[PDB]
RNA sequence: UCUCCAGGCAUACGCGUAUAACAACUCGGAUAACCAUUGUUAGUUAAUCAGAAUAGGCAAUAAUCACACUAUAAAUCACCUAUAACUUCUCUGUUAACCCAACACCGGAAUGCCUAAAGGAAAGAUCCAAAAAGAUAAAAGGAACUCGGCAAACAAGAACC
RNA sequence: GAGCUACCUAAAAACAAUUUUAUGAAUCAACUCGUCUAUGUGGCAAAAUAGUGAGAAGAUUUUUAGGUAGAGGUGAAAAGCCU
């Protein structure tokens, strides 16, 4: 009948230990919280330096960097695995395209560098916008979804450690924060989750690439400002999740200009990059809506698609989120893994003659109409 | 070229054409952990 | 309350206030530029 | 006559210009259609509460957004929950939008 | 690992290598250890962070969650008509324990976020004297103190020239 | 010589909580000032520290750039301030 005290570590002391059981006591309150926005609020009030991730960069290679920083997995091709008149929706999607090139009359931008790249945006909204309602009779979620364009998604998450290498903090341990602020070109977020494309715990061979170096030597760079969890609307909005994203790639990333600067290779790249990196944020932001985060990891995988194009070629990717514990303390001992499928580019059509397009391919229109028919189960 | 003057380029002139080179560079050992693609240069000032 | 600090560093003023454009302004200016040119100054101004 | 032009007489100035004549409300049989309960939407009501509050507060990362952003939203939000009658009604897939169009005559 | 303290991280302005490693142990830190010192070598990577065609016509209606309101001190290019041009990424800032105070000065120093998850150490060793400084406690008394209730107080109330 | 200080011009910024007849109102932070006492008196300081105090939505405070120069400037006149 002796009681003595448990062995753990002071509360109050200047170690290791003792600052670890102070982590704990703050990490308690984030359990502790009710609300789903007490929880993102305790979790993200403290700004300190933090990689600025982008979607669209030129950085080489930026893609398996990307990976690294959210332990995703690229898997080429699709993920394993309704009569809608293919020629009626060819029909109006023909007609998008040729009304903002051809028929519609506007004030011409005055850059003089923006008009190719607002002629894509104008056709990209239009396929969008059409397609989402042609096929909403086939898929009735559709029409209770809602349509952005040009919405701030955004995640702040804490993935490895770098000893302070300079200054009156050198030496101290600091985890690497990194924040993905994205402006997708049009997404559709529903009431819904989708049903998952593989069981969580899923294993495959394929190993996340692992980088020598630190962010900094892939062109990547730190500021301290508001850290931001957003899904593209307030915790609010009945319509919390995620449905399909639509990226359109800069002008300054497309196919000719890379060819010139002599990265080739890197065509493929910018489309990945750009799906990790949205996909991944928004993902992430869904699962932390409904209370997930690196100390309470999902229990259930979540799921979003995006198709990313530069105006011509369409590209289409598929995401699951498996896991939120990225951070050193949460990702000791995880199995766990994020999956990512991805396809090569394949251009929707050729050129506009006359006042008909020509080259038009029915097989890419299949893959945005059978992202746009998944459902809820 | 350094220490020398271009032609002044207007709308309708001829491309630029330096037949014998000023510029020296010599490749440096990396002071840091560098990709293995990236290689260090130290390059003259005015060199873009 | 403590003295000894009316220096408040700021280039744009110090550039302005005591610059090579602004001694050759005035002919005063340009006579304290020649005067400091005769002495062997080997700063002229600012 | 150009979009920052404001009118001092305002529409009787209008009406003169464009030789019309004027009527208070809207077409009687426009007014007729809304009245019939099968073109209500459902959950009518709830949905543009939702978008008033989607367009207004929960868009932006902001706390009070401006209206620069959130009128083009609501209007935007608006007619995609009209256009979602299409179930109802097949013959909505007829018309089509555009955005920043020019419109101008002598 | 323990004990204790509670302004930290960014940006601006400024500063100009004080940054980091190695090697030294002359000088510098008001002492050592160790380096903020000496020598040598390295460093700060951006199309998003930051800096850096012409001529005409023309405007009554704040902001404050802008609605209701009230107010008075009366309060921020655009748009249009013509002309001209008809595809672009170079350049520069980015290190630090730092600046103004002759000093590694208890001083001065703007904004954003946050209040401990960040950042730190009051004691070189010993002793327990006087005087001096600061904190706490007070038997009985309660302004008898003093130029004056100055200072302090388990008080911080009232009133008049 | 107005990077201090005096006043002005332009462009900007900050003001929590609590009460109120709704404000050069009240309570009291941040912030600004500097009442009284002790310490310090070659000091940490060529005017500070520690307490105690005054204002704290305004005739407020603060930042950046510009302006007025000695027979002068500025001054809610202390003959005060102008490194
Ligand atoms: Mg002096
Ligand atoms: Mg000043
Ligand atoms: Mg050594
Ligand atoms: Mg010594
Ligand atoms: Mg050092
Ligand atoms: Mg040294
Ligand atoms: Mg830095
Ligand atoms: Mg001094
Ligand atoms: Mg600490
Ligand atoms: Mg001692
Ligand atoms: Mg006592
Ligand atoms: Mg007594
Ligand atoms: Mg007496
Ligand atoms: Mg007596
Ligand atoms: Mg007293
Ligand atoms: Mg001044
Ligand atoms: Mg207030
Ligand atoms: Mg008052
Ligand atoms: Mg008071
Ligand atoms: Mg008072
Ligand atoms: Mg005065
Ligand atoms: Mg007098
Ligand atoms: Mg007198």
């Amino acid at each position: 009948v002796a009681r003595y005290p448990p062995i753990v570590a002071s509360m109050t002391a200047d170690s290791k230990a003792a600052r670890q059981r102070r982590v704990q006591r703050w990490q308690a309150t984030v359990h502790a919280a009710p609300s789903v926005d007490e929880k993102i609020r305790i979790l993200t009030k403290m700004q300190f330096k933090k990689y600025v991730v982008h979607p669209q960069i030129s950085a080489l290679n930026a893609d398996r960097w990307y990976q690294s920083f959210t332990k995703t997995v690229f898997v080429s091709g699709l993920p394993p695995a309704p009569s809608l008149d293919l020629a009626a929706l060819r029909a109006a999607v023909c007609d998008c395209i040729l009304q903002e090139q051809v028929y519609v009359r506007r004030r011409r931008p005055r850059s003089l560098f923006d008009r190719r790249q607002a002629l894509a945006s104008s056709i990209l909204d239009q396929v969008v916008r059409t397609l989402v309602n042609l096929l909403a009779p086939l898929n009735p979620v559709l029409s209770t979804a809602a349509l952005d364009c040009k919405r701030s998604v955004d995640f702040y998450w804490l993935r490895g450690e770098e000893r302070i290498p300079a200054g009156h903090r050198k030496g101290h341990i600091d985890a690497l924060r990194y924040q993905i602020n994205d402006k997708p070109h049009n997404q559709i977020r529903i009431s819904k989750q989708l049903p998952e494309f593989v069981p969580l715990d899923y294993s495959i061979p394929t190993e996340i690439p692992v980088m020598k170096c630190k962010p900094d030597k892939l062109p990547l760079f730190r500021r301290q400002y508001e850290n931001s969890i957003f899904t593209g609307s307030k915790t609010a909005d009945p319509c919390c999740y995620g449905h399909t994203q639509f990226h359109l790639i800069p002008d300054r990333l497309k196919r000719e200009r890379l060819i010139r600067q002599n990265q080739a290779e890197q065509v493929e790249a910018v489309f990945r990059a750009n799906a990790i990196a949205s996909l991944f944020a928004w993902t992430g932001a869904q699962a932390m809506y409904q209370g997930f985060w690196s100390e309470a990891d999902v229990t259930r995988p979540f799921v979003s698609q995006a198709v990313i194009t530069d105006g011509k070629y369409f590209s289409f990717f598929c995401y699951q989120l498996n896991t939120l514990a990225l951070t050193v303390q949460a990702d000791q001992n995880n199995p766990r893994k994020n999956l990512c499928w991805g396809s090569q580019s394949q251009p929707l059509y050729e050129t506009v003659e006359d006042n008909d397009v020509k080259g038009f391919d029915d097989g890419t229109l299949l893959q945005i109409v059978h992202f746009l028919l998944n459902k809820p189960r | 070229a350094r220490n020398v003057l271009y032609p002044l380029y207007q709308l309708g002139g001829p491309q630029l054409r330096v037949f014998r080179t000023n510029f020296f560079i010599q490749l440096v050992r990396p002071g840091t952990a560098q990709p293995e693609d990236t290689v260090q240069f130290r390059i003259p000032m005015e060199m873009t | 309350r403590a003295r000894g600090n009316e220096y408040q560093p700021s280039n744009i003023k110090r550039k302005h206030k005591h610059g090579w454009v602004r001694r050759l302004s005035t002919p005063a200016g340009v006579q304290v530029i020649l005067r400091r040119m005769l002495k062997g100054r080997k700063s002229l101004s600012h | 006559f150009h979009q920052r032009c404001r009118l001092l007489e305002g529409m009787k100035q209008a009406l003169w210009l464009t030789k019309t004549k004027l009527i208070e409300g809207l077409p009687k049989k426009v007014l007729s259609l809304v009245d019939d309960p099968a073109n209500h939407i459902e959950n009518q009501e709830q949905r543009v509460l939702d978008i008033i509050s989607h367009a207004r507060l929960w868009h932006s990362t902001e706390d009070i957004p401006k209206r620069e952003t959130y009128c083009p939203l609501i209007v935007d939000s608006l007619i995609q929950l009209c256009k979602s009658q299409i179930l109802k009604h097949p013959s909505l897939a007829r018309r089509t939008s555009a955005q920043n169009c020019t419109l101008a005559t002598t």
